[PDB]
């Protein structure tokens, strides 16, 4: 199966995330990818959990990229979660204008999956 | 009659879509606050 | 044939809407009586 932090980060589950990052293991588990390449910062924002992705940024998570080369802005833009890209832009304003392995930005990924309410916020 | 029944099914699919988004918020809330002891990994 | 298939889809959207309202009553009951200990604010 998957890690206890990768389980807690994608299903909301706030007090379990705060407790796993409180342990002695909770220093190198925060930046660990899975077989798809996603850190807990990727899966928390792909699923649109906006107060779990904030605690991962107060503890200083690194902005790595998965096997497709996407940052947490582009994964949340594919899913149309508007409140979690207004928070990631307020603390990292340089993830908006980035590309991936296929060269697509966040406006490219929000139109491939028909997310009209994000396009008005991405622009 | 075709234009007065296609217009009726458009209002019905809007009610199904709004009921299903209010329910998807609650199902997603349950897994955030569900108690997991025996089946914990 | 158009009037005998638009009439058939009207009875199908009525069954989806009634199944979804009976289920929305149960999902809304779960959060009223769910046990919340670990994930309590």
């Amino acid at each position: 199966n998957e890690s206890p932090l990768h389980f807690a980060a994608r299903y909301g589950r706030y007090n379990t995330v705060r407790q796993l990052l409180d342990s002695e293991k909770g220093s190198f588990i925060i930046n660990e990818s899975d077989g798809a390449g996603m850190t807990p910062l990727h899966i928390s924002s792909q699923q649109g959990h906006t107060r779990v992705v904030q605690l991962l940024l107060n503890r200083g998570a690194l902005l790595h990229r998965d096997h497709t080369g996407r940052n947490p802005l582009q994964l949340a833009a594919m899913s149309g979660y508007t409140e979690t890209i207004e928070l990631l832009h307020s603390v990292h304003s340089h993830l908006l204008d980035q590309v991936d392995k296929d060269g697509n930005t966040a406006l490219h990924l929000a139109t491939m999956e028909n997310k009209p309410h994000a396009i008005s916020v991405l622009m | 009659y075709i234009n007065a029944e296609l217009e009726r099914q458009r209002r019905k699919l809007r009610d199904i879509s709004r009921m299903l988004e209010q329910q998807h918020h609650l199902v997603r809330l349950i897994v955030q606050k569900m108690e997991i002891k025996t089946e914990a990994d």
